[PDB]
RNA sequence: CGCUGAAAGCAUCUAAGCGGGAAGCCCGCCCCAAGAUGAGGCCUCCCACGGCAGCCGGUAAGGACCCGGGAAGACCA
RNA sequence: CGAUGUCGGCUCGUCGCAUCCUGGGGCUGAAGAAGGUCCCAAGGGUUGGGCUGUUCGCCCAUUAAAGCGGCACGCGAGCUG
C-alpha cells in the first residue's frame, strides 16, 4: 500500500478577528492554518492549507515595552542603507504590516512557502473586501 | 505612615462619582475627571470619599497613596481651587496682561507673551508679582514652572523670576 | 499649488533699477483644462493641463475620444499640476505676478555618455610626472577582500542628462500676457524650445 | 554632573534615587549631582 | 530640565500620568520608482470575425518596418 | 613559498566614534566675555604652503575646525615609483 496522496481540494477561507490578540501566538496559528497542518490529509509539496482573512490587525498585543524597542530593520543595498523602524511607528504607519511580517518569518522558505504566503489577506479595521468568499470565522 | 488610608473630606457641595478606571468631580468651580487603576477601589462615603488597596504588595501600596491623593487634590480645586503666585525681580523686569494674556518684559531684547491655556488664569497685582490660577493642580504648577523658565533665578543677582516663597541663594562673583 | 505648461523660448537681460537681470524667456500659456483629478474618481487632486494645438490628422483615435470628451481642440502635450484646481477652464500666465517666486522643471540637456570628470567632478590624473593613459580615469573602486565588491550608487561614467531636473525659487521678473510671456530670472533646464513647467515655488 | 561607575553619597545631603533604570544621586550642593556610567 | 506623585505622613522628573528638549531621528524639499510578480489607479479607443482557458487565418483600435531628421544618442532606446 | 606585489604619494571613497568644528546639555575655583571638565550627538564640515621619499613631525599664513582610527598599515588586472 502506498501513503494517501490527495487529489487537488477546494480551499477553506477562514476569518480571524486579530484585537486583543498577542502578536506572535496568534501568528503561529496562522502559519499552521496557512500550511494546512490541520487537515488529515496535510501534503508537504502542494499547496493545500486555508486561506486566511484577517482583520483588525491594527488592534494586535505585545508585551513588555516591544511597543518602543523592537525594531524592524531593512537593508537597501546602499552605504549606510540600514534603516531601523520601530514596533510604534510602523503600526502607526502600516499596521498589517506587524501581522505579515510575524507571519512570513514563521513560513517555510521557498516556491511553496512564498506562495502560502499569498493565501494571507491581513487587513486594518474590522472589514475585509472577501465576502465573495464568504470566509468562515474562525475563534483561535 | 500612610496617605492612602487616609480618608478625604468632601465638603458639601462637591459630588464625586465613581465609574471604572476613572472618578469624577464636580463643584462649584468646575469638574474634573480622575484616571484611576481598575486594581483600586474608590468608594463613596457620608462627605468623605476613601480609596482601598487589594493587597500588601508594592505596585498596590504605591499606586494606593496615589490615587488619594489625585482625588484629593481635584476635591481642593474644585472647591477652593489652586494657584501660585511668582516674584519677578531685576531693575527693569515687570509684568503686564495684554487682554488676558501675561506680557513679560525681562531683559531680552523683546517682551514675552505668555497666553493661558484653558483652564488658566492670569493676574497681575503689581507689576512684579503674577498670580497663576485654576481648578487643576497638575495644570496650574505646569503654566507656572513655564513661566518661571522664560527668565530663572539668576545664580548671581536678585534678578529673574521666582516663585513666592523660593529662597533667593546666591554665589559671590570676583 | 499654481502651474503651468511652458516652452524655453531663450535667454536675454533687462535693466531693472540700473541693474542688469539675466532672465529666461518662457512662453507658458495659454492651457486648457482637459481632465480634472478628485479624489472620489482618483484618490488625488490634479489638473491635467494640455498645451500646443496640434494637428488632428496626427491624433489618433483614442487621444481624439479623450479631447473630445473635454470640448478641447486637439493639443501636443498633457501634463498634470498636482494639487492645481483652477476655477477656469484656461491656465494662463496672469496665475503670475512679478515678484513672486517660482520653481521651473524641465528635460537637462543631454551629454550622453559622459566621464567621470564631467558627470561627478572627479579630478582625474596627472597630466605628466609619469602619469600612465589615467589623465581622466576615476582611480580606485574599492578596497580588498574585504568587502570585496562596489558599492550600489558608486560614482561611474554613463549617461549623462535629457533627464528631469527643477531649478527652485526664481523671481518672475516680469509677465507679458499679451504674448503669454513669462520672464524668469536666472537659468532654466533644457534647450530652447524644450518643454517646461512653472509652478508656484516651495520654498518659504 | 559628575558621571562615574562608582556613584556615592557625598554630604548627609545626598540622596540616592532610582530614575528610569539608572542610579543618580541629587542633592542640594550641585557638584553632588551624579548618574552612574 | 521640569509638572503632578506614591511606595517611604517628609522627599523624589516615575513606580500611574503629563510637559520641555539637539546640526542628530521620522516627515517635509529634489530625483528614480508598479518586474511593488503584492505587477496598482484614472480618461479614452476598438469589438463580441471566419475555419477545425487549444490551433488556424483574415481584420479593428493601434503598432512596427522603411524614409527625412533631432541641443536625443556608442549600437539600441 | 606549482607567488596573497611590499613603504609613501595620487585618485576614489566608505565606515567606527574614544568628537577637532558646528548643534544640545550638567558642573565650575561659571560676574560678563573667553575658558576648564564631563554628558548627548557621526548630519555635514575638517584650508593652502616651506622642509623631507617620508608616514609622522616641525615651521609659515590662515581657519568654525585645521579630529583620531578601520577597511589586506583600504585602493599598483586604477596611476605613480
Ligand atoms: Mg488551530
Ligand atoms: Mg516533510
Ligand atoms: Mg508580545
Ligand atoms: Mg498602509
Ligand atoms: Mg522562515
Ligand atoms: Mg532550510
Ligand atoms: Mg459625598
Ligand atoms: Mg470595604
Ligand atoms: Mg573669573
Ligand atoms: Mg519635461
Ligand atoms: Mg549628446
Ligand atoms: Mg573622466
Ligand atoms: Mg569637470
Ligand atoms: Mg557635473
Ligand atoms: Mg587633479
Ligand atoms: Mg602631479
Ligand atoms: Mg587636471
Ligand atoms: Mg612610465
Ligand atoms: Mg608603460
Ligand atoms: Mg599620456
Ligand atoms: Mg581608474
Ligand atoms: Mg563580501
Ligand atoms: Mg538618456
Ligand atoms: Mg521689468
Ligand atoms: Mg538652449
Ligand atoms: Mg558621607
Ligand atoms: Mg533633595
Ligand atoms: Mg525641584
Ligand atoms: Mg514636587
Ligand atoms: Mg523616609
Ligand atoms: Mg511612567
Ligand atoms: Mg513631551
Ligand atoms: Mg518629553
Ligand atoms: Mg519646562
Ligand atoms: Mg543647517
Ligand atoms: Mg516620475
Ligand atoms: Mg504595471
Ligand atoms: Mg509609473
Ligand atoms: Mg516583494
Ligand atoms: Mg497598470
Ligand atoms: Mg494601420
Ligand atoms: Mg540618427
Ligand atoms: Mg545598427
Ligand atoms: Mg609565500
Ligand atoms: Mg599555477
Ligand atoms: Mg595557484
Ligand atoms: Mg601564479
Ligand atoms: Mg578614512
Ligand atoms: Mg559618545
Ligand atoms: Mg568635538
Ligand atoms: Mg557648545
Ligand atoms: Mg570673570
Ligand atoms: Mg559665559
Ligand atoms: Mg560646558
Ligand atoms: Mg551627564
Ligand atoms: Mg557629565
Ligand atoms: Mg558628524
Ligand atoms: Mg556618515
Ligand atoms: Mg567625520
Ligand atoms: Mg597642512
Ligand atoms: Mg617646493
Ligand atoms: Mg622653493
Ligand atoms: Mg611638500
Ligand atoms: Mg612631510
Ligand atoms: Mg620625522
Ligand atoms: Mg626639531
Ligand atoms: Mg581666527
Ligand atoms: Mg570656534
Ligand atoms: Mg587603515
Ligand atoms: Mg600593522
Ligand atoms: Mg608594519
Ligand atoms: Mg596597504
Ligand atoms: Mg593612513
Ligand atoms: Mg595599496
Ligand atoms: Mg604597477
Ligand atoms: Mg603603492
Ligand atoms: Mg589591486
Ligand atoms: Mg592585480
Ligand atoms: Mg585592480
Ligand atoms: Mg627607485
Ligand atoms: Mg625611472
Ligand atoms: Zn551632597
Amino acid at each position: 500500500m502506498k501513503t494517501y496522496v490527495p487529489k487537488q481540494v477546494e480551499p477553506r477561507w477562514v476569518l480571524i478577528d486579530a484585537e486583543g490578540k498577542t502578536l506572535g501566538r496568534l501568528a503561529t496559528k496562522i502559519a499552521t492554518l496557512l500550511r494546512g497542518k490541520h487537515r488529515p490529509d496535510w501534503t508537504p509539496n502542494v499547496a493545500m492549507g486555508d486561506f486566511v482573512v484577517v482583520v483588525n490587525a491594527d488592534k494586535i498585543r505585545v508585551t513588555g515595552k516591544k511597543l518602543e524597542q523592537k525594531i524592524y530593520t531593512r537593508y537597501s543595498g546602499y552605504p549606510g542603507g540600514l534603516k531601523k523602524i520601530p514596533l510604534e511607528k510602523m503600526l502607526a504607519t502600516h499596521p498589517e504590516r506587524v501581522l505579515e511580517h510575524a507571519v512570513k518569518g514563521m513560513l517555510p522558505k521557498g516556491p511553496l512557502g512564498r506562495r502560502l504566503f499569498k493565501r494571507l489577506k491581513v487587513y486594518a479595521g474590522p472589514d475585509h473586501p472577501h465576502q465573495a468568499q464568504r470566509p468562515e470565522k474562525l475563534e483561535v | 505612615s500612610r496617605i492612602g488610608r487616609l480618608p478625604i473630606p468632601v465638603p458639601k457641595g462637591v459630588s464625586v462619582e465613581v465609574a471604572p478606571g476613572r472618578v469624577k468631580v464636580k463643584g462649584p468651580k468646575g469638574e474634573l475627571e480622575v484616571p484611576v487603576s481598575p486594581e483600586m477601589r474608590v468608594v463613596v462615603e457620608e462627605g468623605v470619599v476613601r480609596v482601598e488597596r487589594p493587597s500588601d504588595e508594592r505596585r498596590h501600596k504605591s499606586l494606593h497613596g496615589l490615587t488619594r491623593t489625585l482625588i484629593a487634590n481635584a476635591v481642593k480645586g474644585v472647591s477652593e481651587g489652586y494657584s501660585k503666585e511668582l516674584l519677578i525681580k531685576g531693575i527693569g523686569y515687570r509684568a503686564r496682561l495684554v487682554g488676558r494674556a501675561l506680557e513679560l518684559t525681562v531683559g531680552f531684547s523683546h517682551p514675552v507673551v505668555v497666553e493661558p491655556p484653558e483652564g488658566i488664569t492670569f493676574e497681575v497685582p503689581e507689576p512684579t508679582r503674577v498670580r497663576v490660577s485654576g481648578i487643576d493642580k497638575q495644570k496650574v504648577g505646569q503654566v507656572a514652572a513655564n513661566i518661571r523658565a522664560i527668565r530663572k533665578p539668576s545664580a548671581y543677582h536678585e534678578k529673574g523670576i521666582y516663585y513666592a516663597g523660593e529662597p533667593v541663594r546666591l554665589k559671590p562673583g570676583k | 499649488m499654481k502651474g503651468i505648461l511652458g516652452v524655453k523660448v531663450g535667454m536675454t537681460r533687462i535693466f531693472r533699477d540700473d541693474r542688469a537681470v539675466p532672465v529666461t524667456v518662457i512662453l507658458a500659456g495659454p492651457c486648457p483644462v482637459v481632465q480634472r483629478r478628485t479624489p472620489e474618481k482618483d484618490g488625488y487632486t490634479a489638473v491635467q493641463l494640455g498645451f500646443l494645438p496640434q494637428n488632428p490628422k496626427r491624433v489618433n483615435r483614442p487621444l481624439k475620444g479623450h479631447f473630445a470628451k473635454a470640448g478641447v481642440e486637439p493639443v501636443r502635450i498633457l501634463r498634470e499640476i498636482r494639487d492645481f484646481n483652477p476655477e477656469g477652464d484656461t491656465v494662463t500666465v496672469e496665475i503670475f505676478k512679478p515678484g513672486e517666486r517660482v520653481d521651473v522643471t524641465g528635460t537637462s540637456k543631454g551629454r550622453g555618455f559622459a566621464g567621470v570628470m564631467k558627470r561627478w567632478n572627479f579630478a582625474g590624473g596627472p597630466d605628466s610626472h609619469g602619469a600612465h593613459k589615467i589623465h581622466r580615469h576615476p582611480g580606485s573602486i574599492g578596497n580588498r577582500k574585504t568587502p570585496g565588491r562596489v558599492y550600489k550608487g558608486k560614482k561611474m561614467a554613463g549617461h549623462y542628462g535629457a533627464e528631469r531636473v527643477t531649478v527652485m525659487n526664481l523671481e518672475v521678473v516680469d509677465v507679458i500676457p499679451e504674448e503669454n510671456l513669462l520672464l524668469v530670472k536666472g537659468a532654466v533646464p533644457g534647450p530652447n524650445g524644450g518643454l517646461v513647467i512653472v509652478r508656484e515655488t516651495k520654498k518659504a | 554632573m559628575k558621571v562615574r561607575a562608582s556613584v556615592k553619597r557625598i554630604c548627609d545631603k545626598c540622596k540616592v534615587i532610582r530614575r528610569h533604570g539608572r542610579v543618580y544621586v541629587i542633592c542640594e550642593n550641585p557638584k553632588h549631582k551624579q548618574r552612574q556610567g
